[PDB]
């Protein structure tokens, strides 16, 4: 299953369930990073945040943070501050992610 | 001397897992709580929470230290209430 | 004044010593404590040389290469304070790779005067007796050729110089 | 029952090799027409010509593919004393599947002056590296630290295995305390040269790639080597296709400290030494699971073996290139 | 250990000195180094078995630790403990 793609729903759900039951997250993170890069190719938000939460990565998180910062610099301001505020504001993932969240809330502050 | 403990904390790991590790490491000697050497248990827990590595988790060191201190205070309160409950029941 | 403040925050008992000491002594104390960035800033402010900081960094790198996971876990606390925000791959939790990237970033952001720091690091590594890393060997082979043969006579390396001149 | 014909493809000159993506669907060819063609086999049962474009001017030979999870790149080998990597860049976003896609040259593999042997990829574990080799005995390892810049190739390892390396196989780690292994089969064009197989390990005490063990048995010019897929075991299996059918097994003995410093005590046992081809073999390939072995020859004969129960390989499929395939034996499932 | 037990501990009592404080100083040194060695070394079951290791092509066995034989001789009958009791009686 590490060579064929996975575009289904229930199949991948059962696969992830049996993986988290057997306690093995190597290929889980390998597929999660691919899903995260596929979402970043279309510039997603909520799905990318959910994939980053499920993967507990770092390089892809820094990449999407830099992409969001570049988008904010190009647009002048930020308007999608509520699209990435559904999974956070408590679980400290990383320093740069916490800083991005605190800036997104400082906006409304 | 019955001090009310605090509920489960630390949203990173699992308090049940920490309790299971403590019960597997330290056995039961003369108290109900599975504990032997407090300093040795603290050092073992510090080594366990430090061996998790972490690239961008450098800022979580004070949080981990305060969590270890909270668990230590909880164990201290448990021992302080057990040493009073056992004596009261014996009397 | 800010260096004395940092020294007092590290240990509040040597205030008079930090006030009466010199810039070289302050740089040596910062290197021994684990503040390579602050030591480099002190040296660049006082218009000196980063030879002591580079020797300390080479000693720390040798310690990291010679020690097990315990050395990595003990030196991570001092290595993370040197701004390790490089653009590398994922799952890179190795103190050796972190120190390598730190040295690369230092060399890219502050070039040497006349490659004297390179000879200093080479001598520091030869004093311990650890072979040079492959990336640094390739970089030095691409950037020079003669000074390596001239410095090999200190450690008496015959076959290496033979294949080099060949 | 198979719709077999006598003609295929569209290359008029001598077609060299082909390749297919790990996810399927996408394929690529390399011939003597100095133009590579990429095909897309659809679900309807037909594979039309998706693209065709020039790449090299000196007879392109090999062709490698990578997984889309780390970047869809294509590294091909040629006889023009150089090699480059092609990429597939798409535009727009994701409104109607994928928009306009095109082949581009993001970077060109440097450090290529002689005949390039193999420049395939390497297992991840500690990072996705690229192994560049030639016909001189020097193997370079490049890494891509910048995920947004595919042209960066930092050189962090340069090993000199001497002789003239031809084939290079990798063996990943089975756990967190295992090191990757590298097998190198040379081809000095002289069977009188004793020693053609070299083993390299990732020593944690030196952080390099020193010579773990050697083998003075195989002296003939090695043509291809293939390791068995790791299944969480300590021993390993190797298939060496040179002039006959050779399959060896490497068993560990002392893989700890003190007793094994810079070298490892590994015993190599010849578990299969067959020669039913009455000629020579070219390349050898393993199945995706580790149960089927495929190889051909210079006389126009393809031999495919399968596993049994005693770690033995027997000829199951025999095909004649110039003639017609004889025999019929399909066990099934 | 044997050199310090026989050639030193079982020879300084027979040899003469310039003053009486020399024997007390050497006894202090011996007792201090013995206490430090006993604090540094801990009994483990992995050191009691004969482990096979390849040393220059020879498979040599693992020798017994010195502290094991020391405490075994102390539990049985030790001239070191005899002299310790003698100096205790003297004190």
């Amino acid at each position: 299953m590490e060579r064929i793609p996975l575009s289904t729903e229930k199949k991948a759900l059962k696969a992830l369930r049996i993986c988290e039951q057997r306690q093995m997250t190597e290929q889980v993170r390998s597929i999660c990073k691919t899903m995260a890069m596929q979402s970043l190719c279309n510039r997603r938000l909520g799905s990318a945040l959910s994939w980053s939460i499920r993967a507990k990565d770092a390089a892809f998180a820094t990449l999407i943070s830099d992409r969001f910062l570049k988008e904010y610099c190009e647009r002048g301001n930020f308007t999608d501050l509520d699209l990435i505020d559904n999974l956070g504001s408590a679980m400290l993932l990383s320093d740069r992610l916490t800083f991005l969240g605190k800036y997104r809330e400082f906006h409304r502050m | 001397s019955n001090e009310i403990p605090e509920p489960l904390q630390l949203d990173f790991f699992d308090r049940s897992q920490i309790e299971q590790v403590i019960a597997n490491c330290e056995h039961k000697n003369r108290r109900g709580q599975t504990v032997c050497n407090v300093k040795l248990l603290h050092r073992v827990l510090v080594a366990e929470v430090n061996a998790l590595q972490g690239m961008a988790a450098i800022g979580q060191r004070p949080l981990l230290m305060e969590e270890i201190n909270t668990i230590l205070q909880y164990v201290v309160e448990r021992n302080k209430l057990l040493q009073c409950l056992h004596a009261k029941r014996h009397a | 004044a800010q260096t004395r403040l940092t020294l007092a925050k590290h240990n509040p008992s040597t205030a008079a010593i930090a006030g009466s000491s010199a810039a070289e002594e302050m740089v040596a104390l910062l290197v021994q404590a684990g503040l390579f960035d602050t030591a480099i800033s002190l040296c660049q402010t006082f218009k000196l040389g980063l030879t002591s900081i580079f020797e300390g960094l080479a000693c720390k790198c040798i310690r990291l290469q010679q020690g097990g996971e315990a050395a990595q876990a003990e030196a991570w606390e001092w290595l993370a304070a040197n701004q390790l925000a490089t653009v590398i791959t994922t799952k890179e939790s190795s103190a050796t790779d972190e120190a390598w990237r730190l040295m690369i970033s230092y060399l890219d952001k502050y070039e040497s005067k006349n490659t004297l720091y390179h000879h200093c690091i080479i001598n520091k590594l030869l004093s311990h007796g650890v072979p040079l890393p492959n990336w640094l060997i390739n970089r030095y082979k691409a950037m020079d050729a003669a000074e390596l043969l001239r410095l090999y006579l200190k450690y008496d390396l015959l076959e290496e110089a033979a294949e080099l001149v060949l | 029952m198979f719709v077999a014909r006598s003609i295929a493809a569209d290359h008029k000159d001598l077609i060299h090799d082909v390749s297919f993506d790990f996810h399927g669907r996408r394929m690529a060819t390399c011939s003597s027409d100095q133009s590579v063609k990429v095909w897309d086999k659809s679900e309807n049962g037909n594979w039309h010509c998706t693209a065709s474009w020039k790449t090299h001017s000196g007879s392109v030979w090999r062709v490698t593919w990578a997984h889309p999870e780390f970047g869809q790149v294509l590294a091909s080998c040629s006889f023009d004393r150089t090699a480059a990597v092609w990429e597939e860049i798409v535009g727009e976003s994701n409104d109607k599947l994928r928009g306009q896609s095109h082949w581009v040259k993001r970077t060109t593999l440097v450090d290529s002056r002689t005949s390039v042997t193999d420049v395939k990829f390497a297992p991840k574990h500690m990072g996705l590296m690229l192994a560049t080799c030639s016909a001189d005995g020097v193997v370079r390892i490049y890494e891509a630290p910048d995920v947004m810049n595919l042209s960066q190739w930092s050189l962090q390892h340069e090993i000199s295995c001497k002789l003239s390396c031809s084939c290079i196989s990798w063996n990943p780690s089975s756990s967190r305390a295992h090191s990757p292994m590298i097998a190198v089969g040379s081809d000095d064009s002289s069977p009188n040269i004793m020693g053609k197989v070299q083993i390299y390990e990732y020593n944690e005490n030196t952080r390099k790639y020193a010579k773990a063990e050697t083998l003075m048995s195989v002296s003939d010019p090695v043509h291809d080597i293939a390791f068995a897929p790791n299944l969480g075991r300590s021993f390993h299996i190797l298939a060496v296709a040179t002039k006959d059918v050779r399959i060896f097994t490497m068993k560990p003995l002392r893989k700890e400290l003190s007793s094994s410093g810079g070298v490892t005590k590994f015993e190599i046992h010849t578990v299969a030494q067959f020669d039913n081809h009455n000629s020579q073999v070219w390349r050898v390939s393993w199945n995706i699971t580790g149960t089927v072995l495929a190889s051909s020859g210079d006389d126009g004969t393809v031999r495919l073996w399968k596993a049994n129960y005693m770690d033995n390989w027997k000829c199951i499929g025999v095909l004649k290139g110039d003639g017609n395939p004889v025999g019929n034996s399909y066990q099934g499932f | 250990l044997q050199f310090l037990r026989d050639t030193v501990f079982l020879r300084y009592r027979t040899r003469a000195y310039r003053r009486a404080a020399e024997k007390w100083e050497v006894a202090e040194a011996v007792l201090d180094v013995f206490y430090k060695l006993l604090k540094d070394y801990e009994p483990q079951p992995e050191d009691f078995v004969d482990q096979y290791v390849e040393l220059q092509g020879e498979e040599r066995v693992a020798f017994k630790p010195p502290g094991f034989s020391l405490m075994h001789h102390l539990l049985n009958e030790s001239p070191m403990l005899e002299l310790c009791l003698s100096l205790m009686e003297e004190g």
